């Protein structure tokens, strides 16, 4: 869109890459289909706002699109509206803390710190991405945590990353694979990951299809074969970097 | 040394295993397939006892199972590398109404802490 | 199949009874009455007795039965193999065995075991979302 007074906009054409885009290219190599890639202008992944979705869920349920190769979370309410293929990467959720500076720390979601910040002498702070997928998990499991997280909210992923480095934030909660890569290339490595998806969701990443898509059998055959021959392993080497 | 084994490093797995199929798919790992075929055991317990008697030297097996075994017995030692990151599933019949709600139940259990209690019962437990 | 950390098999104490042992955390051990061969075919010609099975998979299945209303009848695989597609020695007729053989034959309705998710077996049967990562 050009201005905020009018809704008119321009279809600016750009170039896309990354790790998931590697998957889509290899899928067309085997299934031999065609695509017209584009980006969502509505907003984030999906949020049912008074029985009205948005983003990718709003583009597959309303069938304005077909699939979504972008990273997406697997839960109940999203499995009701569409169907997922097989997952390919083992990703949970985790909490990020700058344990490295200059032991038990947060044992996990069951840590006494998540009972009351006043229980410990220093009042800490920890939030998530607003209107995000993981925010639903907090509300469904611990509504009190959402009330505490209400005053600890932030705006940007790197904004929280800046806050952790600067000291404007104590802890932060986000996905595992995303936060693992940002910690594999960070200089200084002050921020430290917690655990290995041990007390957490331990779910996967999937492709949202329209309900009952006949492609479902063909797509899953390739994905299992892709992890069944070591090709998935190399792509992890290309886009993941684990030092130490 | 495993790529070109000998009579010293005794490594095998359970006969007619998905690990054997996984090696067979690897067209570049036919040597280990031809080596382990002469020492495949009936069950994993045979491998456990034979290596306990220091008759074996390596044994491909699952991660959490051997973690629990090393928890039970201190002499049991594993390697460092972690490969073939997959999952275990529920063997089912063909398409049937016993598929939708089953997978939904599995998801609803994974999202909450019931799996944590199961871990406390059997997997998380140590000695 | 008999999984070392997931499925614990115990013979009955006196006659068709399972000793109601407890854990160290005040949680009663929940077992199931299972029928299966005693030893292998060369070892046991025919010895199948009702035994007591429990562990991790048993807890999972009991949770499933608690969730949705349906009964069950547990038995054991006659041998100790997951299942391979082996053609007849002379006839060269491909055939499955083990858990897959007992499920394809119609004698089994649902395999609940530490199954290895792979394309070859997914080509013949369906899976639910994985409960395990290793």
């Amino acid at each position: 869109k050009i201005n905020n007074s009018t809704n008119e906009g321009m279809n600016v054409k750009k170039c896309c890459k990354g790790f998931c885009i590697d998957i889509l290219k290899k899928l067309s190599r085997t299934v031999k289909f065609t695509y017209d890639l584009y980006l969502v202008t509505n907003g984030k992944h999906g949020k049912k706002v008074n029985n009205v979705w948005n983003g990718m869920i709003g583009e597959v349920v309303y069938q304005r699109a077909v699939m979504a190769v972008g990273s997406l979370t697997i839960n109940e309410e999203r499995s009701e509206v569409v169907d997922f293929s097989v997952p390919f990467v083992e990703t949970g959720i985790s909490v990020m803390v700058s344990r490295s500076n200059g032991v038990d720390q947060v044992t996990g979601l069951s840590d006494k710190k998540f009972q009351r910040p006043h229980d410990y002498s220093p009042p800490f702070r920890f939030g998530t991405v607003p209107n995000g997928s993981t925010e639903r998990n907090i509300r469904n499991n611990y509504p009190y945590m959402h009330q505490y997280m209400t005053k600890f909210n932030q705006r940007g992923v790197e904004d929280a990353l800046v806050s952790l480095k600067t000291g404007k934030l104590d802890a932060f909660i986000y996905d595992a694979a995303v936060l693992n890569y940002k910690a594999g290339r960070d200089e200084g490595c002050k921020l430290v990951t917690i655990g290995s998806g041990y007390i957490f969701a331990t779910t996967g990443y999937g492709i949202a299809l329209q309900k009952g898509s006949p492609w479902k059998r063909q797509i899953d055959l390739a994905l299992l074969q892709f992890v069944g021959d070591g090709e998935m392993e190399e792509l992890e080497t290309l886009w993941l970097t684990g030092i130490c | 040394r495993l790529r070109n084994p000998s009579d010293k490093f005794i490594y095998a797995t359970v006969k007619q295993s998905s690990v054997d199929i996984y090696f067979r798919r690897q067209v570049e790992l036919s040597t280990m397939y031809r080596h382990m075929e002469k020492h495949n055991y009936e069950s994993a317990a045979e491998a456990i006892q034979a290596v306990r008697d220091n008759k074996l030297h390596a044994f491909i097996w699952d991660s959490a199972v051997l973690e629990f075994e090393a928890s039970q017995k201190c002499d049991l030692v594993t390697t460092g590398e972690l490969f073939f990151r997959s999952g275990f599933g529920i063997g089912m019949r063909k398409d049937s109404p016993w598929k939708q709600n089953v997978s939904l139940s599995i998801l609803k259990s994974h999202e909450n802490g019931f799996m944590e209690d199961l871990d406390k019962t059997w997997v998380r437990y140590q000695e | 199949i008999h999984q070392e950390p997931f499925v614990y098999v115990k013979p009955t104490m006196s006659d068709g009874t399972c000793k109601e042992e407890f854990t160290v955390n005040g949680d009663p051990v929940k077992k199931v009455i299972c029928t299966g061969p005693n030893d292998t075919s060369p070892g046991s010609p025919r010895h199948t007795v009702p035994q007591c099975c429990y562990g991790f998979c048993v807890d999972l299945l009991i949770k499933l039965a608690r969730t949705m209303n349906f009964t069950y009848e547990v038995h054991l695989v006659a041998d100790g193999k997951f299942g391979t597609q082996e053609r007849v020695n002379n006839s060269n007729k491909k055939e499955w065995n083990g858990m897959m053989g007992e499920l394809l034959s119609g004698q089994a309705d649902m395999i609940v075991a530490p199954l290895t998710i792979n394309n070859e077996r997914a080509q013949y049967i369906e899976f639910s979302k994985p409960f395990k990562y290793q």
